[PDB]
């Protein structure tokens, strides 16, 4: 997901040029200029790793939102780093659940966005009102005006 | 029900296996 | 640590670590001693090639399966197969990994007890658990009800389950399976001139069955069509040339499943033992079982079986009920995928038969609460 | 001795050249059919994916 | 003179035979790959037709 987008944003032109040269060397002779789902799967089977074609479709849907089955530079790096899924288990569940439950200081079962605002003021990361709005949209799936506990699980799912 | 994947073996090993002998820097 | 989800089966041993999508190593379960004399010295000739190695040297071996019908008839060979599976196909010592074997329903007790005794004494695992091969196939489908027909290669069994409560009085185990279909195909091929006799050529007949045979939607119409036209005759190249042409042997081999009178068996086909297994259940869960009929096992991979079976059951069942047959594309490894899911559960983590428990009650612990 | 050796060398060179040309032709036709089959496989996989999604819908 | 000619012909024969044998081996590998491609194509075709029929129903 956008996890790999964050990971590659952590990465720099070193990884960009390294994978560009790897493309120049191994994808040499391919008429694509990118890596296709079928090409990637066949090459993996050639080397020995045999992921499912359903995984190919999933990954292509993820990185290549347009459904072309190719990999644009940013989504290409995202797909390439997607193979190495070192970070799993998504931090802790129950302790973070307690943290989120106490986040509802009003304890009404409703997480006001203003509590999030205060916590972000504590964080102070470079963010505008539209940014936190978009993040809440990514979190407030049912659009109930709060952070739902199930949606709290959803947006922090797999998140370390 | 969660799903666990061990198919995603280390990507450096995948690059090594694909490039074969020429897997020197990647 | 991670658990080893082994699945002995009969015909293909499927194994792999818990939590993945597919078994790591799948290889036939055959152990074949050489039968000729051998004149080259120092060639490094072993005394028994097991697993997938004996499917390449099968020209000079006498392959013999160690599992006949679910039950294990030759314990030394089975021990050899397990040793190979642990050490060479997975390369993980068993001293540091729990194991989850699988067993067909209604099998002899002594088989299960000997299996656990071997796993605890020879390989010395930390803890092992034995599970019925149909509940796993129901896990893999993501259901919690349904009647699963797991037509393996050794034995076909039909376990109905509702809301997680298995019905022990409605299990119908039938011993017709893929091996008998291979033998019957090898027996009807002789009607054209092709004679396969050697235990090595049984593998060739198995390959013919896998690649060519299909289940006919209507048997009499296909028998009439194949006897007039020639649009069915598909050819196949033996391991040495001399292509062969299979005529109406294509859909007559797997038809034995629905008419076990072909190989002389008395019982009714897999289309009618499912209906009988349903009718033994209570009157209020028959609709759910009708709607959630699950197929599994290798032998249910014939092209066109999910339609023939549905037509047959719809003929038998009352006209109002809806008959639906779940046939996932990953049928062959359904049992192992379910085994991985079950071994990956947190609630299941305390059901293993710990070694100290075995030391206190002996091998008969498996029949006890730790089932 | 030299005459016999020369004759045998000539015959061997002839047969090796014939086999080499046969091998080159076989390699070319194999590559052509291989590429065509791979493209057909790609098309089939794409069609399968599309129809499967429509079937779920 | 004849000895020199025979030795040169021998060396040429040996090198050309070696190259022909290697290209023949690679051609065999190519044929194996073509066979696998054929199998994949047939399997995918069956997948597609089955899925389309089910969708129609
Ligand atoms: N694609 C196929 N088409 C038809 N029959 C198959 C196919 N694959 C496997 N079989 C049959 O199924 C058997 C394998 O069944 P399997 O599920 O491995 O048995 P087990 O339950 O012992 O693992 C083989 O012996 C073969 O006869
Ligand atoms: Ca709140
Ligand atoms: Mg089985």
């Amino acid at each position: 997901d956008d996890i790999y987008k964050a990971a590659v944003e952590q990465l720099t032109e070193e990884q960009k040029n390294e994978f560009k040269a790897a493309f120049d060397i191994f994808v040499l002779g391919a008429e694509d200029g990118c890596i296709s789902t079928k090409e990637l799967g066949k090459v993996m089977r050639m080397l020995g790793q045999n992921p499912t074609p359903e995984e190919l479709q999933e990954m292509i849907d993820e990185v290549d939102e347009d459904g072309s089955g190719t990999v644009d530079f940013d989504e290409f790096l995202v797909m390439m780093v997607r193979c190495m899924k070192d970070d799993s288990k998504g931090k802790s569940e129950e302790e973070l659940s307690d943290l989120f439950r106490m986040f509802d200081k009003n304890a009404d079962g409703y997480i006001d966005l203003d509590e999030l605002k205060m916590m972000l003021q504590a964080t102070g990361e470079t963010i505008t009102e539209d940014d936190i709005e978009e993040l809440m949209k990514d979190g407030d799936k049912n659009n109930d005006g709060r952070i739902d506990y199930d949606e709290f699980l959803e947006f922090m799912k797999g998140v370390e | 029900r969660p799903t666990l994947r061990r198919v995603r073996i280390s990507a450096d090993a995948m690059m090594q296996a694909l490039l074969g002998t020429r897997a020197k820097e990647s | 640590t991670t658990a080893l989800v082994c699945d002995n089966g009969s015909g293909l041993v499927k194994a792999g670590f818990a939590g993945d999508d597919a078994p790591r190593a799948v290889f036939p379960s055959i152990v074949g001693r050489p039968r000729h004399q051998g004149v080259m010295v120092g060639m490094g000739q072993k005394d028994s090639y097991v697993g997938d190695e004996a499917q390449s040297k099968r020209g000079i071996l006498t392959l013999k399966y160690p599992i006949e019908h679910g039950i294990i008839t030759n314990w030394d060979d089975m021990e050899k197969i397990w040793h190979h599976t642990f050490y060479n196909e997975l390369r993980v010592a068993p001293e540091e990994h729990p194991t989850l074997l699988t067993e067909a329903p209604l099998n002899p007790k002594a088989n299960r007890e000997k299996m656990t005794q071997i796993m605890f004494e020879t390989f010395n695992v930390p803890a092992m658990y034995v599970a019925i091969q149909a509940v796993l196939s129901l896990y893999a489908s993501g259901r919690t009800t349904g009647i699963v027909l797991d037509s393996g290669d050794g034995v076909t069994h039909n376990v109905p389950i509702y809301e997680g409560y298995a019905l022990p009085h409605a299990i119908m185990r039938l011993d017709l399976a893929g091996r008998d279909l291979t033998d019957y195909l090898m027996k009807i091929l002789t009607e054209r001139g092709y004679s396969f006799v050697t235990t090595a050529e049984r593998e060739i007949v198995r390959d013919i069955k896998e690649k060519l045979c299909y289940v006919a939607l209507d048997f009499e119409n296909e028998m009439a069509t194949a006897a007039s036209s020639s649009s069915l005759e598909k050819s196949y190249e033996l391991p040495d040339g001399q292509v062969i042409t299979i005529g109406n042997e294509r859909f007559r081999c797997p038809e034995t499943l629905f008419q076990p009178s072909f190989i002389g068996m008395e019982s009714a086909g897999i289309h009618e033992t499912t209906y009988n297994s349903i009718m033994k259940c209570d009157i209020d869960i028959r609709k759910d079982l009708y709607a959630n009929n699950v197929l599994s096992g290798g032998t249910t991979m014939y092209p066109g079986i999910a339609d023939r079976m549905q037509k047959e059951i719809t003929a038998l069942a009352p006209s109002t009920m809806k008959i639906k047959i779940i046939a996932p594309p990953e049928r062959k490894y359904s049992v192992w995928i379910g085994g991985s899911i079950l071994a990956s559960l947190s609630t299941f983590q305390q059901m293993w038969i710990s070694k100290q428990e075995y030391d206190e009650a002996g091998p008969s612990i498996v029949h006890r609460k730790c089932f | 001795e030299a005459e016999k050796a020369a004759d045998e060398s000539e015959r061997g060179m002839k047969v090796i050249e014939s086999r080499a040309q046969k091998d080159e032709e076989k390699m070319e036709i194999q590559e052509i059919q291989l590429k065509e089959a791979k493209h057909i496989a790609e098309d089939a996989d794409r069609k399968y994916e599309e129809v499967a999604r429509k079937l779920v819908i």
